[PDB]
RNA sequence: CUAAGUCAGAAUCCCGCCCAGGCGGAACGAUACGGCAGCGCCGCGGAGCCUCGGUUGGCCUCGGAUAGCCGGUCCCCCGCCUGUCCCCGCCGGCGCCGCGCGCCGGGACCGGGGUCCGGUGCGGAGUGCCCUUCGUCCUGGGAAACGGGGCGCGGCCGGAGAGGCGGCCGCCCCCUCGCCCGUCACGCACCGGCCGUUCGUGGGGAACCUGGCGCUAAACCAUUCGUAGACGACCUGCUU
RNA sequence: GUGGCUCGGGGGGCCCCGCGGGACCGAAACCCCCCCCGAGUGUUACAGCCCCCCCGGCAGCAGCACUCGCCGAAUCCCGG
């Protein structure tokens, strides 16, 4: 259908190198919560490796200089553009399938979001190596919405818990409903675990 | 911008603003909007608008236009401006604006004396000027066989 | 030739006919190397019918068979479209709306009814089976025709 | 009834790095994600279905807008489970990410 | 915190390689990664195989330091690993994925109807359990 | 003073104020008879070009990895609508209530953090996953009779981050069939063995044809001003 | 096995009568128990853990579907 990748605990490059292939293959990928995307290495080191990109602009022009997009949505969407062709016409008709957001907008709020274990930090980084949150790195170099997004996330995480509190309470009823009507689903549940289900 | 609410009576000074020809046009502006404050049904819709603005809107501003039937200009076109309100909780901030609506606001209620205020406005205009009058760069010597 | 997994009285999935995916009951191979196929009328509305070896998926679900009688007659120009196609008299005047007809038989009718007489009781022996033949095969999300075994 | 054809994704041509040999495609069948489970699909007639402007006849029915370019699946590719395919008329390079049906019916079971 | 150790006499489960699906007993440790193991009753040979390939299991045998197969078999079958393993909740999960992968097509149809009826039953009996739960909340 | 962790720190560096406002979104105002009309909203037809993809769905906890999950809790305080409902409390119509209150407080609270133990954990409360089942017709069993359907009505929500809608309810009409097993009967369902939309399609755009509810202009030029000006642009004035 | 030690676990005073003539028939420890159980030390050191080596003497399954480590095909062919 439409992937909705959760970008909390992922590494920048290894996640982009996976989305870049999917987009060129035609699937519409949408990423959320990029502001939690980790990176390898120090933090003082990577801030130097971004304040080494703000310099690379022939300053008083935007023509003879590049664009230093700062919001973490654009930082990741830029480091994907590197991994695709974009001078072609399948390059620009692919890049506009990937859609990158900060936090979680309401359309993708009520959607199950799939992690990508190939790039996950707890898998691809040793337990002792250090790492740098994209949020603090981006908020340091001029992002102006470290707080506005943060309060909104507090609003959502509670509004999700209300749903889950409801979701847990239901499954107890279905779990209990089996014990009530076990006397007359006997010959079905038998054939389900003959075939390997429910064991 | 979240929502906008306009007063029931709009001074015909202000209606001048949204137009480009007061001699040509039939001046039908906001006429269909003066009704929502006239019948009951709109009030039930309108008061909902203000209540929503209480719960959601963080910073509230008010659209205040100037007098022109007093200034000795050639102008009859009022200037509309957003003015922010800085104060307590949003609900009382809104209940303040819904109260001040449609009324006059003197200068004293806004400022004081011996305060510091900041003057913002479009500079004068001297037109297409060379580089010596623009950036105050040095003039070359007198003997240059081209523009000096 | 026949593949190693097709035996008389096995269930198939037909893949390229008018009905693209019914289950059927295979009887035997003709002299002309095409499977004799019948998913009996009262379960699929499929009559005695030839089908090719290659176009048919074999399934691991068989029923014992002893109604293999009634040798073949099948051919074409027998149900061939003789309303639109060339053969109506092998002639080339204006047709294709002038005379509409498809040949329809009586011997096939008794032939079909005299075959499932031996078959249908054997089908009913396994419970829920006639339900399985009525429904039609169709892939779905999470169905990988390389990973599921028939 | 649902689809009787497996899904697949056209993914390019067989290309060295610059000499793009434009007569042998590279499918990626949805689901097969490693070689040695690709011995089931190879040899089955595939198809590329697309619409157009002018009508064309349809075997078995009335003319419609649909046109198809038939093909076949020849041999395995790489290790991730892609399969080369030899189309009767080389694919138009417009569909570089779009659908390519892999029918089932040339069968080996 | 850790509650399953690797020591002389453990019984590990092989997951990757030619010997997947068979339990194996750990005899001796040679280095970080390889471990000299053996299965007498699981038809496995005495050979090293890397620690990456084993999933640990709760059970423990008794070995001195390292022994022949004559004395690994005895302590293996005096504790009935071949049956204790089959009684665990773990094994029943492996045989569940090993039946689901055996489903013949007509069989799968049986489940389609069976799982169809079994879900209507719960759907109604939840609603009757849904009404009372709200009713007793008031 | 460093390996893990933590502090002070500067004309630097980053942001703020300040200057422009993206093939970037916003909110609101008005919407062309003084017509032989052009029109916007709800109902429903019939053609005539086109642009393309697709070919069940998955409506959501947070979060860790040298740990997590699910449950019942008599135990414990509370973030709770001044922490909500009954009530001793002053007075009236003080056993009862608030035409006023304050819940000091006993007690009632669906919840959640906490306690405690009881279960799983190469995770079955499993994305190795879950939900929906796509040939037509008698009767005769099983769950069912708190079931279904009608772009139904009236209210509640609930939603603003790119709610742009989804859900809950009260009432209206008729059915007892819709699901699982049976028996019986079927238009030989046309291809005779054989190809391309089986569906999300009431998809998007545009031009001509069917009612009711209802709408009646703004921009630019010509003119004027000089708060602007090389010509454009800009700031302004013109039947009360 | 024994040896000195350290750590936890089983509990250990008691009946009977329809609040009474007196104590939750409850473990309660400021603590006590063993010839009790499960582990870390050093110890001589058995064959109720073994391992290796040396005398004499058993058919065992063949380069193994017990998938521990070779090279091959007048010692080589069959089926798809």
């Amino acid at each position: 259908q439409v992937l909705v990748l959760d970008g909390r605990g992922h590494l920048l490059g290894r996640l982009a190198a996976i989305v870049a292939k999917q987009v060129l293959l035609g699937r519409k990928v949408v990423v959320v919560r990029c502001e939690g995307i980790n990176i390898s290495g120090n933090f003082y080191r990577n801030k130097l490796k971004y304040l080494a990109f703000l310099r690379k602009r022939m300053n008083t022009n935007p023509s003879r200089g590049p664009y230093h997009f700062r919001a973490p949505s654009r930082i990741f969407w830029r480091t994907v553009r590197g991994m695709l062709p974009h001078k072609t016409k399948r390059g620009q008709a692919a890049l506009d399938r990937l859609k990158v957001f900060d936090g979680i907008p309401p359309p993708y709020d009520k959607k199950k979001r799939m992690v990508v274990p190939a790039a996950l930090k707890v898998v691809r980084l040793k337990p002792t190596r250090k790492f740098a949150y994209l949020g603090r790195l981006a908020h340091e170099v001029g992002w102006k919405y470290q707080a506005v997004t943060a309060t909104l996330e507090e609003k959502r995480k509670e509004k999700a818990k209300i749903h889950y509190r409801k979701k847990k309470q239901l499954m107890r009823l279905r779990k209990q409903a089996e014990k009530n009507v076990e006397k007359k689903i006997s010959k079905f549940t038998d054939v389900l675990k003959t075939h390997g289900l429910l064991v | 911008t979240f929502k906008t609410v306009f007063a029931e009576h709009i001074s015909d000074e202000c209606k001048r603003r949204f137009y480009k020809n007061w001699h040509k046009s039939k001046k039908k502006a906001f006429t269909k909007y003066c009704k929502k404050w006239q019948d009951d049904a709109g009030k039930r819709q309108l008061d909902k608008d203000f209540s929503s603005m209480k719960k959601y809107c963080q910073v509230i501003r008010v659209l205040a236009h100037t007098q022109m039937r007093l200034l000795p200009l050639r102008q009859k076109k009022a200037h509309l401006m957003e003015i922010q309100v800085n104060g307590g909780t949003v609900a009382e901030k809104l209940d303040w604006a819904r109260e001040r609506l449609e009324q006059q606001v003197p200068v004293s209620q806004v400022f004081g004396q011996d305060e510091m205020i900041d003057v913002i406005g479009v500079t004068k205009g001297k037109g297409y000027k060379g580089v010596t009058s623009r950036w105050h760069t040095k003039k070359l010597p007198r003997k240059t066989h081209r523009g000096l | 030739k026949l593949r190693a997994s097709i035996t008389p009285g096995t269930i198939l999935i037909i893949l390229t006919g008018r009905h693209r995916g019914k289950r059927v009951v295979f009887l035997k191979q003709l002299s002309s190397g095409l499977l004799l196929v019948t998913g009996p009328l009262s379960l699929n509305r499929v009559p005695l019918r030839r089908t090719h070896q290659k176009f048919v998926i074999a399934t691991s679900t068989k029923i014992d068979i002893s109604g293999v009688k009634i040798p073949k007659h099948l051919t074409d120009a027998y149900f061939k479209k003789k309303k639109l196609r060339k053969p109506r008299h092998q002639e080339g005047e204006i047709f294709d709306t002038e005379k509409e007809k498809y040949e329809i038989t009586e011997q096939r009718k008794v032939d079909q009814k005299a075959v499932d007489s031996q078959i249908l009781p054997k089908i009913k022996a396994v419970p829920q089976l006639q339900g399985y033949l009525r429904s039609v095969f169709a892939l779905t999300n999470g169905v990988y025709p390389h990973k599921l075994v028939f | 009834s649902g689809r009787l054809w497996c899904k697949a994704i056209f993914a390019g041509y067989k290309r060295g790095l610059r000499n793009q040999r434009e007569h042998t495609a590279l499918l990626k069948i949805e689901g097969v994600y490693a070689r040695d489970e690709t011995e089931f699909y190879l040899g089955k007639r595939c198809a590329y279905v697309y619409k157009a402007k002018n009508n064309t006849v349809t075997p078995g029915g009335k003319p419609n807008k649909t046109r198809v370019i038939w093909g076949k699946v020849t041999r395995a590719h790489g290790n991730s489970g892609m399969v080369r395919a030899k189309f009767r008329s080389n694919l138009p390079a417009k569909a570089i990410g779009h659908r390519i049906r892999v029918m089932l019916y040339p069968s080996r079971i | 915190v850790f509650r399953r150790f690797v020591e002389v006499g453990r019984v590990a489960y092989v997951s990757f390689g030619p010997h997947a699906g068979k339990l194996v007993a750990i005899v001796d440790v040679i280095d970080q990664n390889r471990a000299l193991v053996d299965g007498p009753c699981t038809r496995v040979r005495r050979q090293a195989m890397p620690f990456k390939c084993m999933q640990l299991t709760d059970f423990i045998l008794k070995f001195p330091h390292s022994a022949r197969q004559k004395y690994v078999r005895k302590a293996w079958e005096k504790a009935d690993i071949n049956t204790k393993w089959a009684a665990t909740r773990w094994a029943k999960k492996i045989e569940a994925r090993e039946r689901k992968a055996k489903m013949t097509d007509f069989d799968r149809y049986k489940v389609m109807k069976a799982k169809k009826m079994r879900n209507r039953i719960i759907k109604n009996e939840v609603k009757k359990l849904q009404r009372a739960a709200l009713l007793k909340a008031s």
